[PDB]
């Protein structure tokens, strides 16, 4: 048991983490891209290459 | 002697390869099939490296491009190997006909 | 007018080169190695300035709640000067500063259009000694981590296991790290609220230390994994010259082009005398300690400068640089195979030239097994059609004697690799002589004049004076090819007869000795009776030449070296009495034991050594009748970085989480916060992100 343990362990982190810095929205990939596109990360990417 | 040919660029892919394998360095390689192939793609290669040539016959060229010289009365590319120094000035680049 | 820099300078809180005179103290945060700053004579005149600028602070934070713009940020930001240029100069403790900043922080919290650029000025200050607070907690860290470590290590010492450090290490990283009840979380928030601002150059220094406050074990793992360098407990000055001649060395890379040409000639010869490291001396307790201690990262960096980005090829400034970095890179991997081994995966650059990057490899492979033997199919038949094409290169010919020849007999799997040069050359090189051999070539050699003419470089003879690569490769044991090498060769008999005519030492030396190979190689060889009737002809033309030379009161070398190689062969097989090989008769057994006892005579006579008299006396008589801490650190940062895993859960989770936290009980006010979550605080990163290219 490696992969196990350590993602165990990392998770524990992580809620220790999440309620130390703490009606939340709904996420999905389709929202978060039209999203930042719509706050501008195409200009980023387009300006930056 | 002097006279000079112009030509264009000349691909060569396939026939660097048949020398390169045709040359038995240790192993003393040869194939019946592999070698056959592999000279037949170069006899194609040379073939449709010939009817190009006069495609491009009427063309002018502009300082930037390739333009490989021709020996007349020879029919001999003359060419610079880089491995090969010159035999009187060492340190040079010596130029040969091929 | 106070820190004009005259008993002082600025000092980075980071410094490497730690030593074992104050790691055995296991303190916290309020005392250190050095308890404090510079000695009390200039302490007592700052101590009264330094409560003014506390309680101003405190102050500030007491009664400017909301701003102020009215002359009073015109005092803040000369006192926030003041307090910038006094902590760069290190008259702090730990204690203090951690103070200064927890109530710092909170002075910013309480809460496109133009705005004041004097505030913009204080907040620059402060951000900047934000930025500087967060490399001061690295060394306390790195220092409590290694102080524990020796504190663990000595308590289990088995010198002058393991196991009981490993149980420990984990508890300390879930303890010092996380899993508390060091800003806190308001650390963050004003991170935050600077972030979401104008456009300054301001935001990329709060977004560069927001980055800087999470990522932060992978960085103190880093950063633990290159101060180990430790030095025999002195470093008054050992590593410093090393680091700011690397410094110095950083400069003249890119671009020489001239004020820093003229350094590097100077450099590159303090840098390999400071290689050498008196070579003179036993090369072990003084080479070998200093050796590991430029192996912190310092190879690539001349490899760099010999990577030529310049290509100026003609009579100029190359090759005053060129020859002494080659002379540096060869001090550096006289060693060991530890310097061997690293640089054995840059056999790509010395590959063509053949003239001053081929000494590289020539030199490097001196008497290693292990690598020389690893050689694949592309390095040594490189050179097979090197050899031709560009000459007969002396210095480069001694390079193949080394890598495959023999020490002895080498091994038998790279005589494929070394003699297949032969039918692959369809020049020829290695031919043995012409007619007008006697002496229209050995005239000039060394009838002429000694020493050699200015260092070894006739270009017609040292390349068959070379031929004991030929001679012994498969004479030793090997029974690859006897009939392939024997057809091209020389034809052994033939070529006696030629060497008799005109005796030339070194020549000589290598028929003798390449003769002495091809009889003593196997016993499968088909023809041996008339190798053998010919050989005494030989060996007694040669034993009245040794005889010669016996007259000579110890006023010769090469007769000294020609008899011991001789001795070999008197050592070699026995003779036959057969139909041929007449049995030592009274033509043959006069001269194989009068004539040998006074070659031994002369050397027992002399000052030559006993190891090769005895062969000697032995064949003639015979034949007449007839500091761990090192791998410690290594397994401490292996078992360190053992634990990488987690870390990405633990960071990558937290900075996604925290990048989709714009508004959650922020101030959880109204005014302060449809500012602040519209979809504008990534729009406003993104913006900056674009404006930082330049």
């Amino acid at each position: 048991l490696r992969q196990l343990e350590d993602h165990k362990r990392g998770e524990a982190l992580r809620q220790i983490l999440v309620n130390r810095y703490y009606s939340r929205g709904e996420m999905s990939l389709a929202e978060v891209q039209c999203h930042l596109d719509k706050e501008g990360a195409s200009n980023l990417v387009i300006d930056l290459i | 002697d002097c006279l000079f040919k112009l030509c264009p660029m000349n691909r060569y892919s396939a026939q660097k390869q048949f020398w390169k394998a045709a040359k038995p360095g240790a192993n003393s390689t040869t194939d019946a099939v592999l070698l056959n192939k592999l000279h037949h793609a170069a006899d194609l290669e040379k073939k449709q490296n010939e009817t190009e040539n006069r495609k491009l016959l009427g063309t002018v060229i502009q300082y930037g491009n390739v333009i490989q010289l021709l020996h007349l009365k020879s029919n001999k590319y003359l060419t610079v190997n880089k491995r090969l120094p010159a035999l009187l000035e060492k340190n040079a680049m010596r130029v040969t006909l091929d | 007018m106070h820190v004009d820099r005259d008993p002082q300078e600025q000092v980075t809180p980071v410094k490497y080169a730690r030593l074992w005179s104050e790691i055995p103290s296991e303190i916290a945060i309020d005392d250190y190695d050095s308890s404090g700053a510079s000695k009390d004579e200039i302490k007592e005149r700052f101590a009264q300035t330094m409560e003014f600028v506390e309680e101003y602070l405190r102050d500030v934070v007491c009664q400017r709640f909301p701003f102020s713009d009215k002359e009073k940020n015109k005092l803040t930001f000369e006192v926030v000067n003041l307090a910038r240029n006094l902590i760069y100069f290190g008259f702090y403790n730990f204690s203090d500063l951690l103070r200064l900043t927890k109530i710092l922080l909170a002075i910013l919290d309480c809460v496109p259009e133009k705005e004041d650029i004097m505030v913009m000025d204080t907040k620059l200050k402060i951000i900047e000694i934000l930025q500087f607070i967060l490399n001061v907690r690295l060394d306390y860290r790195i220092s409590c981590l290694l102080c524990i470590f020796k504190r663990e290590f000595d308590e289990s010492n088995s010198q002058s296991p393991g196991a009981l450090d490993f149980e420990h290490i984990e508890e300390q990283a879930e303890g010092i790290f996380g899993g508390s009840e060091h800003g806190g979380r308001t650390f963050l928030r004003v991170l935050l609220h600077l972030t979401m601002h104008d456009y300054p150059p301001l935001v990329s220094g709060a977004l560069q230390l927001l980055f800087r406050h999470f990522s932060q074990r992978q960085e103190v793992l880093q950063a633990f994994k290159q101060v180990q360098l430790l030095v025999t407990s002195q470093d008054v000055d050992n590593y410093k010259q090393i680091k700011q001649d690397l410094d110095q060395l950083r400069s003249i890379v890119e671009k020489s082009e001239s004020y820093n040409y003229r350094v590097v000639k100077e450099i590159l010869i303090r840098l390999s005398k400071l290689c050498v490291q008196e070579s003179a001396s036993v090369r072990k307790s003084r080479k070998q300690q200093q050796r590991l201690l430029r192996n912190m990262g310092a190879h690539a960096v001349v490899l760099e400068l010999l990577q030529i980005p310049y290509e100026k090829a003609e009579d100029t400034k190359m090759q005053e640089i060129m020859r002494l970095a080659h002379e540096f890179l060869q001090n550096f991997c006289a060693g060991n195979q530890q310097n061997q081994a690293l640089l054995h995966k840059h056999i790509n650059l010395f590959l063509n030239p053949g003239i001053l990057e081929a000494v590289t490899m020539q030199h490097i492979f001196m008497n290693n097994f292990q690598l020389c033997s690893e050689i694949n199919e592309r390095v040594v038949q490189h050179f097979v059609h090197c050899i031709e094409t560009h000459g007969r290169n002396v210095q480069y010919i001694k390079f193949l004697q080394t890598i495959v020849k023999a020490e002895g007999k080498f091994i038998k799997k790279c005589q494929d690799m070394v003699m297949a040069e032969l039918v692959n050359s369809g020049e020829d090189v290695l031919v043995f002589y012409n007619d007008r051999a006697s002496f229209q070539t050995l005239i000039q050699m060394m009838r002429s004049e000694r020493d050699r003419m200015d260092e070894n470089s006739p270009l017609f003879m040292y390349h068959i004076h070379l031929v004991e690569l030929l001679a012994v490769c498969t004479e030793g044991k090997n029974v690859y090819t006897e009939i392939k090498c024997n057809s091209l060769l020389p034809l052994d008999d033939i070529v006696r007869v030629v060497t008799h005519e005109d005796c030339i030492p070194e020549v000589k030396i290598a028929y003798i000795n390449f003769l002495n190979h091809c009889y003593v190689d196997t016993e499968v060889e088909m023809k041996e009776i008339y190798t053998s009737n010919h050989m005494w002809k030989l060996f007694e033309n040669f034993l009245v030449d040794i005889c010669r030379a016996c007259n000579n009161t110890s006023d010769r070398k090469h007769a000294d070296s020609v008899l011991e190689k001789y001795v070999t062969e008197i050592v070699m097989s026995i003779v036959t009495t057969f139909f041929s090989s007449p049995f030592s008769d009274q033509s043959t057994t006069l001269q194989t034991r009068q004539p040998v006892f006074v070659q031994l005579l002369q050397g027992v006579f002399r000052v030559y050594h006993c190891n090769w008299l005895m062969p000697s006396q032995k064949a003639s008589v015979e034949s007449c009748i007839r500091r761990n801490i090192i791998e410690r650190l290594q397994d401490i940062v292996s078992a360190l970085e053992d634990r990488l895993r987690p870390l990405v859960q633990a960071e990558l989770s937290v900075l996604v989480d925290v990048l989709h936290r714009p508004e959650l009980l922020f101030p959880e006010n109204t005014d302060a916060r449809r500012k602040c979550e519209s979809g504008g605080f990534i729009c406003k990163l993104i913006k900056h992100t674009k404006q930082l290219l330049e």
